[PDB]
């Protein structure tokens, strides 16, 4: 009777209460299956709900059961009407949570789902560089870069492309003043690790007197830390620095001649 | 051979009425459907949507021995069937000719083609050729940096210099930063430069150029005087007199 | 295709976007100059375009953007109503798109942060095309593949549904008119519709099919032309159920057809999409040659200026502007 | 058994091209083309020690040797001519060794 009371609620859509009954139905045929064929699967075409809705209500169901692959080849299916974008944002965080990268960018390249908010856009894009589609997030990326979006954008592209390790896919790309000097800011002031990364970073765009003065800077800094393995490797900068520096244009070697 | 028919007798029209009337109760052959409508669309210039029919006919085409025909139209790998789908697609797209249309259906087919890389290299390939096309150059460069497989990538550094030669935008490749290739791109410039005649341009100002942006005095000097050595052995004009001091000063 | 008097844009703008949709401002805006508008996949940028040939202080063209909101699915059609206002202390705008989800959507917005949306609802097939069917725009009409023309309201309700015999590809407002509409069917029937009571006026026949892209003379009203077949078509009422008067258009696929809206002699049409690096053909009538070819390396959108014989196609990235004749 | 010894033997006098004192310019300068062919040589054996058709190791990429190379080879100035691309291998080299460093 409480399932009955439902539609003496007020109702936003008679589809949306047909579709409760028919998975409550789906439930009850699953709880027992007696006989090959029954009267109650005429239920859909006796209250009139689309095939489409009913496809989508079997998804619902293998979804529900963990079915994942079962779901996204009912929801895939053709002449279905399209979801909505809250279902759609579950769908993913679901499928992303439990593993089915695969799954989830399946389902986006089928479905097409929609991003006009900076959430959509971060989820859309976790999808595709856990899928390794870069150029196509970079490419996004950079056409919804508002003043207002751009930043969050890049953060959340810098934390997940250290997770799963796409720096040299990422290094490959043209890039823009603001997103380097934006970089330089974040990884200045996040650690000595940092530090010697962003000096490769320099290195590998060629920035070799910023990259000196990082070296000084690090070296006047490692004059009170005392870890060995610190010490192995700053000897080996130090030893690559003087190196290098030597060969660059003049401006350091007249700074080398000045005394220090 | 309803449908078969209604293709050889040219009667599109006839076509999306007959399959908009079947379509909505009819949930096979749906892929064929939708392919056929992106047929009409095409023919009539509205190939984006075309191409939104094929994006939702990929999904399936395991069934209807016609669509499985055009699995069997693209034999040797079975990555996915939806690779097929794509392969024959922008065989039809190559036949036709939207190549912004190929670039966003390649840009989503990288999902389906997991494996054998010579389709992703030839992918990325494609990507770059038709950027270059409409000359956008720089994801061109981007398309091409995830290209490892050097033949194609001497095949592309080839037909870009001529590009880039016949669209005079060079020095953009150069503004661009790398490591560890300029013995990749001077040899070949150098290739080209001694293979062509001197007086279409002077490749050699252009790499004593490039000599500058990398702070190479020894070999820019080098070239520039070199240069001189070539117009005093070539030319004995008085212009060229002064071409030889310019090259003699800047060494 | 067509090939006569190639040339240059006249004006080039340089966009941040490739153009799916682009297309001026019709009629009554509330202050001098184009307003245009071009939408493409996620984005839509209105903005105010000034040329030289208007301005002196104008050089060349000063295109300046008023406005790029973000949208969804990808636009594929714009309904401008001309009821838009550029003067005083408010803007009216309430302007309609149809996009990549067979649907209508309405927005209006004042500049002064308020911007609310009505999705308006669709039918069987995808939406052909929409126009708002007054001369300032209250009503929008629509033409779908279901053989049916639904008249919608700024609520969404159906204002009115006339059965076709095929479904309509185009759907045309008369400026000159009022509530004189047309609607076309691929199978070449064009019928003008009598909004005002909803009766049924006067019918032409095309021996040209397919039937897509037709409209009014903008400076005459006994003048209609279209694109059927691969020519370009013109009308005389009222002594024509047949072609008055046919010469090729475009060899391939013609697509579009648009009137000069100062010109009721000069119209432009464009050649099949993309491909060959689509072509528009400027047109003066009595010519089957085209007085002007321009070219675009894809076909997308076709508009005319609001008073100055100037159409505008756009390209990969790219709006380019060609200058015609009276 | 003759590539080992020219390894063992290359290696080692690597160590004692420090110890090299000149005296005069063509000194020097000799002392110069010596370098830049020994790099010359280098590079061609460091990329043949894996024959076309008798490859060495498989796929793998070994821990250089520059961690005792560098010491003594920092010890002499360099032209910047062939020095630039010297250096650029260098470069990527020590790129390799930081990212593994201790």
């Amino acid at each position: 009777h409480a399932l009955l009371d439902v539609y003496l609620l007020e109702n936003a859509d008679e589809m949306s209460k047909h579709a409760i009954t028919i998975y409550f139905l789906l439930d009850i045929m699953y709880s027992f299956p007696d006989k090959p064929d029954s009267s109650i699967e005429s239920f859909p075409t006796a209250f009139f709900v689309p095939g489409s809705l009913i496809k989508l209500i079997q998804g619902f169901w293998l979804l529900d059961h963990n079915d994942y692959q079962n779901s996204v080849d009912c929801i895939l299916n053709p002449a279905s009407s399209r979801v909505m974008s809250w279902q759609h944002s579950q769908i993913i965080e679901n499928l992303l949570c439990h593993g089915d990268s695969r799954q989830a960018l399946r389902y986006l390249q089928v479905m097409k789902p929609v991003a006009t908010t900076s959430k959509e856009v971060k989820l859309h894009m976790t999808v595709l560089l856990a899928n390794r589609s870069i150029l196509e997030a970079w490419n996004l990326q950079r056409l919804h870069s508002s003043r207002l979006n751009v930043e969050e954008l890049l953060k959340h592209m810098y934390e997940m492309c250290q997770e799963m390790g796409l720096i040299e896919e990422l290094l490959k790309l043209t890039f823009t003043d603001f997103e380097q000097g934006y970089l330089h800011k974040f990884l200045q002031t996040t650690g000595v690790q940092n530090q010697e990364l962003l000096l490769v970073h320099h290195l590998q765009r060629a920035n070799y007197i910023s990259a000196l003065q990082l070296n000084q800077s690090l070296k006047t800094n490692h004059l009170n830390d005392c870890d060995r393995r610190l010490r192995e490797r700053s000897g080996a900068r130090n030893a690559i620095l003087d190196q290098y520096g030597k060969i660059l244009p003049r401006v350091q070697r007249t700074l080398a001649s000045e005394r220090a | 051979q309803f449908a078969e028919c209604l293709m050889r007798n040219c009667q599109y029209t006839q076509l999306q009425e007959y399959v908009r009337l079947l379509l909505p109760w009819c949930q096979v052959n749906v892929g064929s459907c939708h392919f056929m409508l992106a047929q009409c669309y095409l023919v009539a210039g509205e190939g984006h949507k075309a191409l939104d029919c094929f994006s939702q006919a990929a999904s399936e085409v395991e069934r209807e021995d016609f669509l499985e025909k055009l699995i069997r139209v693209e034999e040797g790998e079975s990555v996915s069937p939806r690779l097929q789908y794509y392969n024959r697609v922008l065989r039809l797209l190559e036949d036709v000719g939207l190549p912004e249309l190929v670039i966003q259906l390649a840009t989503i087919a990288i999902s389906e083609a997991s494996d054998d890389w010579r389709s992703q290299a030839a992918l990325r390939t494609r990507i770059f050729k038709h950027h270059l096309d409409m000359g956008h150059n720089s994801q061109a460069y981007d398309a091409l940096t995830q290209i490892p497989d050097t033949s194609r990538q001497l095949d592309c550094l080839r037909q870009l210099v001529v590009v880039l030669c016949e669209r005079s935008q060079l020095q953009d490749l150069v503004e661009f930063p790398y490591v560890n290739l300029h013995n990749e791109v001077v040899g070949i410039i150098e290739s080209r430069a001694r293979a062509v005649d001197l007086m279409t341009h002077n490749y050699y100002e252009l790499l004593y150029a490039f000599h500058i942006y990398r702070h190479n005095y020894r070999k820019a000097g080098t070239v520039m005087f070199e240069y001189g050595m070539r117009l005093g052995r070539e030319v004995r004009t008085l212009r060229g007199l002064q071409k030889q001091v310019n090259s003699y000063l800047a060494c | 295709m067509k090939q006569d008097s190639a040339s240059n844009a006249t004006y080039t703008v340089d966009c941040e976007d490739y153009v799916h949709v682009v297309e001026f401002n019709p009629f009554d805006s509330g202050e001098a100059g184009s307003l245009l508008a071009y939408g493409g996949i996620s984005y839509v940028v209105i903005a105010s375009c000034r040329f030289q040939e208007e301005d002196s202080t104008v050089e060349g063209i000063e295109f300046k953007t008023l406005k790029t909101f973000h949208h969804g699915e990808r636009v594929v059609a714009i309904a401008w109503s001309p009821e838009t206002r550029c003067d005083a202390l408010l803007p009216l705008l309430r302007f309609a798109t149809a996009a990549g989800d067979k649907k209508i959507r309405i927005f209006t917005s004042d500049f002064q942060d308020k911007n609310e949306y009505k999705v308006i609802e669709g039918h069987s097939g995808y939406i052909n095309d929409l126009v708002f069917c007054s001369p300032e725009g209250t009503d929008i009409a629509s033409v779908g593949d279901d053989h049916t023309c639904r008249i919608w309201d700024l609520d969404g309700k159906q204002i009115a549904m006339f059965i076709l015999r095929s479904p309509g590809m185009s759907v045309a407002w008369h400026p000159e008119g009022a509530f004189k509409l047309m609607v076309a069917e691929k199978t070449g029937t064009i019928r003008f519709y009598d909004l005002t009571t909803h009766q049924a006026i006067l019918s032409l026949e095309s021996v040209q099919v397919p039937l897509m892209s037709a409209d009014w003379c903008v400076r005459n009203t006994l003048r209609i032309g279209a694109v059927a077949g691969n020519d370009w078509i013109i009308w005389e009422m009222p002594r024509s159920s047949y072609p008055q008067d046919n010469k090729p258009a475009h060899a391939d696929r013609a697509r579009m057809f648009r009137w000069s809206k100062c010109n009721e002699n000069v119209f432009a049409t464009t050649g099949y999409p993309g491909k060959m690096k689509s072509q528009i053909a400027i047109h003066h009538l009595a010519h089957p040659q085209p007085i002007l070819i321009g070219t675009a390396p894809v076909g997308s959108g076709l508009s005319w200026h609001r008073r100055l014989p100037l159409c505008v196609v756009g390209g990969y990235r790219k709006l380019f502007f060609w200058l015609t004749e009276m | 058994g003759e590539l080992e010894k020219l390894h063992t033997k290359v290696m080692s006098l690597c160590k004692w091209v420090e110890l090299i004192q000149c005296y005069s310019a063509k000194g020097r300068l000799a002392q110069s083309e010596m370098a830049k062919r020994v790099a010359n040589i280098l590079r061609v054996v460091l990329s043949l020690q894996q024959p076309p058709e008798s490859m060495s190791d498989s796929s793998s990429e070994p821990r250089v040797p520059l961690r005792l190379l560098a010491p003594h080879i920092g010890r002499l100035p360099m032209p910047e001519d062939y020095a630039l691309e010297e250096l650029r291998g260098l470069t990527q080299s020590y790129l390799r060794e930081l990212i593994c460093g201790s």
